[PDB]
Protein backbone atom coordinates (compact mmCIF):
# COMPACT_ATOMS: atom_id res chain seq x y z
CA UNK A 1 0.00 0.00 0.00
CA UNK A 2 2.96 2.53 0.29
CA UNK A 3 4.42 3.87 -3.24
CA UNK A 4 7.63 5.77 -3.40
CA UNK A 5 7.17 8.01 -5.64
CA UNK A 6 9.56 10.64 -7.32
CA UNK A 7 9.96 14.27 -8.14
CA UNK A 8 12.58 16.56 -9.23
CA UNK A 9 13.96 15.22 -12.53
CA UNK A 10 14.85 17.08 -15.52
CA UNK A 11 18.14 18.45 -17.04
CA UNK A 12 20.74 20.80 -14.99
CA UNK A 13 23.81 22.17 -15.63
CA UNK A 14 26.93 21.63 -14.24
CA UNK A 15 27.33 22.55 -10.62
CA UNK A 16 23.58 23.46 -9.73
CA UNK A 17 21.55 22.37 -7.11
CA UNK A 18 18.32 20.21 -7.08
CA UNK A 19 16.04 18.50 -4.96
CA UNK A 20 14.64 15.24 -5.55
CA UNK A 21 11.34 14.51 -3.41
CA UNK A 22 10.56 11.04 -3.12
CA UNK A 23 6.93 10.47 -1.08
CA UNK A 24 6.34 7.28 0.78
CA UNK A 25 2.30 6.71 1.25
CA UNK A 26 14.74 3.64 8.05
CA UNK A 27 15.25 4.69 3.71
CA UNK A 28 18.11 4.24 1.61
CA UNK A 29 19.29 6.18 -1.69
CA UNK A 30 20.54 4.60 -5.04
CA UNK A 31 21.58 5.10 -8.59
CA UNK A 32 22.50 3.58 -12.05
CA UNK A 33 22.39 0.15 -9.17
CA UNK A 34 24.74 1.49 -6.93
CA UNK A 35 24.02 2.72 -3.03
CA UNK A 36 24.27 6.11 -2.41
CA UNK A 37 22.96 7.20 1.07
CA UNK A 38 21.12 5.99 4.19
CA UNK A 39 18.85 7.37 7.08
CA UNK A 40 16.91 6.20 9.71
CA UNK A 41 18.27 11.22 11.87
CA UNK A 42 21.23 9.79 11.07
CA UNK A 43 22.25 10.17 7.22
CA UNK A 44 25.09 7.71 5.55
CA UNK A 45 26.52 8.46 2.36
CA UNK A 46 29.39 6.91 -0.09
CA UNK A 47 32.56 8.47 -0.25
CA UNK A 48 31.88 9.31 -4.14
CA UNK A 49 29.11 11.95 -2.96
CA UNK A 50 30.65 12.22 0.91
CA UNK A 51 30.37 16.05 1.69
CA UNK A 52 28.49 16.37 -1.75
CA UNK A 53 24.56 15.26 -1.13
CA UNK A 54 22.16 15.99 1.86
CA UNK A 55 19.43 13.66 2.82
CA UNK A 56 16.75 14.75 4.89
CA UNK A 57 13.04 12.80 5.89
CA UNK A 58 10.03 14.43 7.58
CA UNK A 59 7.06 12.54 9.01
CA UNK A 60 5.10 15.49 8.47
CA UNK A 61 5.15 15.06 5.04
CA UNK A 62 6.45 11.40 4.88
CA UNK A 63 8.99 12.65 2.40
CA UNK A 64 12.68 12.43 1.80
CA UNK A 65 14.59 15.18 0.21
CA UNK A 66 18.30 14.40 -1.41
CA UNK A 67 20.55 17.31 -1.87
CA UNK A 68 22.39 17.32 -5.33
CA UNK A 69 25.09 19.78 -5.00
CA UNK A 70 28.21 20.50 -7.05
CA UNK A 71 26.66 18.89 -9.80
CA UNK A 72 28.82 17.16 -12.93
CA UNK A 73 27.99 15.70 -15.87
CA UNK A 74 30.37 12.74 -14.59
CA UNK A 75 27.38 11.88 -12.05
CA UNK A 76 24.72 11.79 -14.59
CA UNK A 77 22.46 8.91 -13.54
CA UNK A 78 18.88 7.61 -12.22
CA UNK A 79 18.36 7.78 -8.87
CA UNK A 80 15.72 5.56 -7.09
CA UNK A 81 14.65 4.83 -3.56
CA UNK A 82 14.06 2.16 -1.32
CA UNK A 83 12.80 1.40 1.94
CA UNK A 84 10.61 -1.76 -1.87
CA UNK A 85 11.90 -0.62 -5.17
CA UNK A 86 11.69 3.23 -6.29
CA UNK A 87 10.35 3.71 -9.48
CA UNK A 88 12.90 6.43 -9.74
CA UNK A 89 13.72 9.68 -12.09
CA UNK A 90 17.01 10.11 -14.77
CA UNK A 91 18.71 13.57 -14.29
CA UNK A 92 20.97 14.51 -17.42
CA UNK A 93 23.60 17.30 -16.39
CA UNK A 94 25.35 19.17 -19.53
CA UNK B 1 59.63 -30.49 38.68
CA UNK B 2 62.26 -27.46 37.25
CA UNK B 3 62.34 -29.05 34.05
CA UNK B 4 58.83 -29.31 33.77
CA UNK B 5 58.22 -25.66 34.45
CA UNK B 6 60.97 -24.06 32.77
CA UNK B 7 59.23 -23.57 29.83
CA UNK B 8 55.84 -22.25 30.55
CA UNK B 9 57.72 -19.92 32.68
CA UNK B 10 60.35 -18.97 29.88
CA UNK B 11 56.93 -18.47 27.37
CA UNK B 12 55.30 -16.09 30.37
CA UNK B 13 58.52 -13.87 30.90
CA UNK B 14 59.40 -13.50 26.87
CA UNK B 15 55.60 -12.58 26.54
CA UNK B 16 55.69 -10.00 29.45
CA UNK B 17 58.54 -8.98 28.39
CA UNK B 18 57.31 -7.93 24.82
CA UNK B 19 53.85 -6.11 25.94
CA UNK B 20 52.03 -6.74 22.51
CA UNK B 21 50.09 -9.51 24.34
CA UNK B 22 49.67 -6.94 27.67
CA UNK B 23 49.06 -4.33 25.35
CA UNK B 24 46.37 -6.00 23.39
CA UNK B 25 44.45 -7.76 26.85
CA UNK B 26 44.65 -4.73 29.17
CA UNK B 27 43.84 -2.34 26.68
CA UNK B 28 39.73 -2.35 27.60
CA UNK B 29 40.66 -1.92 31.24
CA UNK B 30 42.52 1.35 30.99
CA UNK B 31 41.27 4.42 33.44
CA UNK B 32 39.59 7.26 31.15
CA UNK B 33 39.23 9.72 34.11
CA UNK B 34 41.99 10.89 34.31
CA UNK B 35 41.44 12.34 30.80
CA UNK B 36 38.78 14.81 30.12
CA UNK B 37 38.61 14.11 26.08
CA UNK B 38 37.65 10.45 27.05
CA UNK B 39 34.49 11.91 29.10
CA UNK B 40 31.73 10.78 26.47
CA UNK B 41 28.73 10.80 28.20
CA UNK B 42 27.01 8.29 26.18
CA UNK B 43 28.62 6.11 28.02
CA UNK B 44 28.64 3.42 24.96
CA UNK B 45 31.10 4.90 22.26
CA UNK B 46 33.64 5.22 25.21
CA UNK B 47 33.94 1.23 25.31
CA UNK B 48 34.47 1.07 21.48
CA UNK B 49 36.83 3.68 21.26
CA UNK B 50 39.05 2.08 24.27
CA UNK B 51 38.82 -1.25 22.50
CA UNK B 52 38.93 0.13 18.86
CA UNK B 53 42.23 2.26 18.84
CA UNK B 54 44.91 -0.40 20.25
CA UNK B 55 44.54 -2.39 17.19
CA UNK B 56 44.57 -0.69 13.85
CA UNK B 57 42.35 2.10 14.75
CA UNK B 58 45.25 5.32 14.27
CA UNK B 59 42.76 7.79 13.29
CA UNK B 60 44.94 10.65 13.53
CA UNK B 61 42.43 13.01 15.02
CA UNK B 62 44.25 15.01 17.95
CA UNK B 63 43.65 11.61 19.89
CA UNK B 64 46.79 9.92 19.10
CA UNK B 65 48.95 11.25 21.76
CA UNK B 66 46.71 10.39 24.39
CA UNK B 67 46.53 6.64 23.06
CA UNK B 68 50.01 6.76 22.85
CA UNK B 69 50.82 7.70 25.97
CA UNK B 70 48.01 4.65 27.69
CA UNK B 71 50.19 2.24 25.69
CA UNK B 72 53.13 3.56 27.21
CA UNK B 73 51.72 2.88 30.72
CA UNK B 74 50.51 -0.57 29.54
CA UNK B 75 54.25 -0.94 27.78
CA UNK B 76 55.69 -0.05 31.58
CA UNK B 77 53.56 -1.92 33.49
CA UNK B 78 53.65 -4.63 31.19
CA UNK B 79 57.38 -5.12 31.98
CA UNK B 80 57.19 -4.23 36.05
CA UNK B 81 54.57 -7.51 35.71
CA UNK B 82 57.12 -9.41 33.92
CA UNK B 83 59.68 -8.74 36.29
CA UNK B 84 57.78 -9.26 39.69
CA UNK B 85 57.10 -12.56 38.24
CA UNK B 86 61.06 -13.83 37.92
CA UNK B 87 61.22 -12.23 40.98
CA UNK B 88 59.05 -14.33 42.30
CA UNK B 89 59.34 -17.72 40.37
CA UNK B 90 63.63 -17.10 41.63
CA UNK B 91 62.42 -17.03 45.37
CA UNK B 92 59.81 -19.79 44.89
CA UNK B 93 62.71 -22.28 43.69
CA UNK B 94 65.10 -21.65 46.55
CA UNK B 95 62.46 -22.33 49.08
CA UNK B 96 61.86 -25.54 47.18
CA UNK B 97 65.11 -26.54 47.16
CA UNK B 98 65.33 -25.39 50.88
CA UNK B 99 62.41 -28.28 51.38
CA UNK B 100 64.26 -30.26 49.33
CA UNK B 101 67.46 -29.72 51.97
CA UNK B 102 64.54 -29.59 54.92
CA UNK B 103 62.50 -32.88 54.60
CA UNK B 104 64.75 -34.83 52.80
CA UNK B 105 65.86 -38.01 54.60
CA UNK B 106 68.48 -38.88 52.52
CA UNK B 107 72.19 -36.91 53.43
CA UNK C 1 16.16 19.71 28.03
CA UNK C 2 19.44 21.48 26.52
CA UNK C 3 18.91 22.49 23.07
CA UNK C 4 21.89 22.79 20.50
CA UNK C 5 21.52 25.14 17.38
CA UNK C 6 24.22 26.44 14.85
CA UNK C 7 24.04 29.91 13.99
CA UNK C 8 26.80 32.01 12.04
CA UNK C 9 26.56 29.94 8.81
CA UNK C 10 26.45 30.63 5.31
CA UNK C 11 28.50 31.10 2.12
CA UNK C 12 31.83 32.35 2.27
CA UNK C 13 33.90 33.15 -0.50
CA UNK C 14 38.07 32.43 -0.65
CA UNK C 15 40.41 34.29 1.94
CA UNK C 16 36.88 35.69 4.28
CA UNK C 17 36.30 34.92 7.84
CA UNK C 18 33.57 33.07 9.24
CA UNK C 19 31.88 33.39 12.76
CA UNK C 20 29.75 30.28 14.30
CA UNK C 21 28.40 30.37 17.26
CA UNK C 22 25.84 27.89 19.06
CA UNK C 23 24.14 28.15 21.89
CA UNK C 24 23.75 25.78 24.77
CA UNK C 25 20.95 25.99 27.64
CA UNK C 26 33.32 20.96 28.00
CA UNK C 27 32.37 21.75 24.04
CA UNK C 28 33.63 19.89 20.44
CA UNK C 29 33.26 21.05 17.29
CA UNK C 30 32.73 18.98 14.23
CA UNK C 31 32.68 19.27 10.47
CA UNK C 32 31.21 16.40 7.65
CA UNK C 33 32.10 13.49 10.34
CA UNK C 34 35.65 14.79 11.35
CA UNK C 35 36.80 16.34 14.65
CA UNK C 36 37.52 19.83 14.48
CA UNK C 37 38.40 21.62 17.58
CA UNK C 38 37.29 21.82 21.41
CA UNK C 39 36.99 23.27 24.44
CA UNK C 40 37.57 22.90 28.58
CA UNK C 41 39.48 28.08 28.67
CA UNK C 42 41.55 25.36 27.71
CA UNK C 43 41.59 25.02 23.90
CA UNK C 44 42.36 22.26 20.86
CA UNK C 45 42.77 22.13 17.15
CA UNK C 46 43.07 19.34 15.02
CA UNK C 47 46.67 19.73 12.51
CA UNK C 48 44.47 19.58 9.48
CA UNK C 49 42.83 22.87 10.75
CA UNK C 50 45.75 24.32 12.77
CA UNK C 51 46.55 27.43 12.19
CA UNK C 52 43.32 28.78 10.97
CA UNK C 53 40.45 28.51 13.63
CA UNK C 54 39.81 29.76 17.06
CA UNK C 55 37.48 28.75 19.56
CA UNK C 56 36.31 30.34 22.58
CA UNK C 57 32.93 30.48 24.80
CA UNK C 58 31.73 32.79 27.31
CA UNK C 59 29.51 31.35 30.39
CA UNK C 60 27.02 34.09 30.58
CA UNK C 61 25.97 33.77 27.55
CA UNK C 62 26.12 30.25 27.74
CA UNK C 63 27.26 30.01 23.61
CA UNK C 64 30.20 29.06 21.91
CA UNK C 65 32.39 31.10 19.43
CA UNK C 66 34.06 29.78 16.61
CA UNK C 67 36.83 32.05 14.87
CA UNK C 68 37.95 31.25 11.31
CA UNK C 69 40.12 33.05 8.99
CA UNK C 70 41.11 33.04 5.23
CA UNK C 71 38.71 30.39 4.86
CA UNK C 72 39.80 28.10 1.66
CA UNK C 73 37.32 25.47 -0.58
CA UNK C 74 39.02 22.59 0.58
CA UNK C 75 37.03 22.97 3.79
CA UNK C 76 33.61 23.18 2.51
CA UNK C 77 31.35 21.05 4.53
CA UNK C 78 28.57 20.88 7.45
CA UNK C 79 29.64 22.22 10.94
CA UNK C 80 27.95 20.53 13.51
CA UNK C 81 28.72 20.89 17.70
CA UNK C 82 29.15 18.60 20.26
CA UNK C 83 29.61 18.23 24.04
CA UNK C 84 23.73 15.24 22.84
CA UNK C 85 24.43 16.62 18.73
CA UNK C 86 23.69 19.59 17.41
CA UNK C 87 21.09 20.22 14.36
CA UNK C 88 24.51 21.02 12.20
CA UNK C 89 24.61 24.03 9.38
CA UNK C 90 26.40 23.51 6.02
CA UNK C 91 29.00 26.33 4.99
CA UNK C 92 30.10 26.41 1.49
CA UNK C 93 33.00 28.58 0.34
CA UNK C 94 33.82 29.01 -3.61
CA UNK D 1 43.26 38.90 38.48
CA UNK D 2 46.54 39.12 35.90
CA UNK D 3 45.39 39.10 32.22
CA UNK D 4 47.56 39.02 29.42
CA UNK D 5 46.55 40.99 26.07
CA UNK D 6 48.64 41.33 22.89
CA UNK D 7 48.70 44.60 20.51
CA UNK D 8 50.77 46.01 18.17
CA UNK D 9 50.35 43.40 15.31
CA UNK D 10 48.81 43.87 11.58
CA UNK D 11 49.93 43.77 8.25
CA UNK D 12 53.67 44.56 7.46
CA UNK D 13 55.29 44.35 4.31
CA UNK D 14 58.44 42.21 3.88
CA UNK D 15 61.58 44.27 5.19
CA UNK D 16 60.14 46.50 7.48
CA UNK D 17 59.45 46.54 11.50
CA UNK D 18 56.83 45.76 13.76
CA UNK D 19 56.25 46.55 17.19
CA UNK D 20 54.94 43.71 19.75
CA UNK D 21 52.93 45.14 22.59
CA UNK D 22 51.75 43.01 25.64
CA UNK D 23 49.59 44.00 28.59
CA UNK D 24 50.58 42.04 31.93
CA UNK D 25 48.45 43.00 35.39
CA UNK D 26 60.20 37.00 32.83
CA UNK D 27 58.14 36.34 30.03
CA UNK D 28 58.16 34.29 26.36
CA UNK D 29 57.49 34.58 23.33
CA UNK D 30 55.26 31.88 21.26
CA UNK D 31 54.21 32.21 17.54
CA UNK D 32 51.94 29.07 15.93
CA UNK D 33 53.19 26.85 18.86
CA UNK D 34 56.97 27.84 18.04
CA UNK D 35 59.45 29.59 21.06
CA UNK D 36 60.42 32.41 20.07
CA UNK D 37 62.21 34.51 22.84
CA UNK D 38 62.79 34.64 26.38
CA UNK D 39 63.32 37.42 28.97
CA UNK D 40 64.49 37.39 32.58
CA UNK D 41 67.00 41.85 31.86
CA UNK D 42 68.99 38.84 30.20
CA UNK D 43 67.40 37.65 26.61
CA UNK D 44 67.59 34.15 24.95
CA UNK D 45 66.39 34.08 21.08
CA UNK D 46 65.95 30.93 19.10
CA UNK D 47 68.24 30.23 15.75
CA UNK D 48 65.47 30.31 13.71
CA UNK D 49 64.49 33.80 14.53
CA UNK D 50 68.30 34.80 16.25
CA UNK D 51 69.65 38.35 14.81
CA UNK D 52 66.26 39.89 14.00
CA UNK D 53 63.98 40.07 17.35
CA UNK D 54 64.95 41.76 20.58
CA UNK D 55 62.51 41.45 23.81
CA UNK D 56 62.80 44.12 26.25
CA UNK D 57 60.86 44.86 29.72
CA UNK D 58 59.93 48.01 31.74
CA UNK D 59 58.49 47.09 34.84
CA UNK D 60 57.09 50.73 35.17
CA UNK D 61 54.74 50.25 32.12
CA UNK D 62 54.21 46.14 33.43
CA UNK D 63 54.41 45.58 29.68
CA UNK D 64 56.97 43.43 27.16
CA UNK D 65 57.73 44.85 23.79
CA UNK D 66 58.94 42.94 21.27
CA UNK D 67 61.02 44.56 17.90
CA UNK D 68 61.06 41.97 15.35
CA UNK D 69 63.25 43.41 12.41
CA UNK D 70 63.45 42.39 8.43
CA UNK D 71 60.45 40.74 8.78
CA UNK D 72 59.33 38.39 5.89
CA UNK D 73 56.16 36.72 4.54
CA UNK D 74 58.07 32.93 5.81
CA UNK D 75 57.23 33.65 9.49
CA UNK D 76 53.80 34.17 8.84
CA UNK D 77 52.21 33.52 11.91
CA UNK D 78 49.57 34.42 15.57
CA UNK D 79 52.42 35.19 18.11
CA UNK D 80 51.63 34.57 21.93
CA UNK D 81 52.64 35.77 25.61
CA UNK D 82 53.14 32.93 27.99
CA UNK D 83 54.38 34.11 31.51
CA UNK D 84 48.79 30.99 31.43
CA UNK D 85 48.50 31.88 27.60
CA UNK D 86 47.91 35.04 25.72
CA UNK D 87 44.87 35.89 23.46
CA UNK D 88 47.47 36.67 20.40
CA UNK D 89 47.45 38.60 17.36
CA UNK D 90 47.66 37.57 13.75
CA UNK D 91 50.72 39.22 12.32
CA UNK D 92 50.44 38.59 7.99
CA UNK D 93 53.72 39.74 5.64
CA UNK D 94 53.06 40.00 2.09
Amino acid sequence: QVQLVESGGGLVQAGGSLRLSCAASHMRWYRQREWVAAIYAGTHYADSVKGRFTISRDNAKNTVYLQMNSLKPEDTAVYYCFVYIGQGTQVTVS
Amino acid sequence: TGRAVIAPLTWLAVTLLTGTYYECAASEFASVDHYPMFDNVSASKREEILAGFPCCRSAPSDVILVRDEIALLHRYQSQMLGWILITLATIAALVSCCVAKCCSPLT
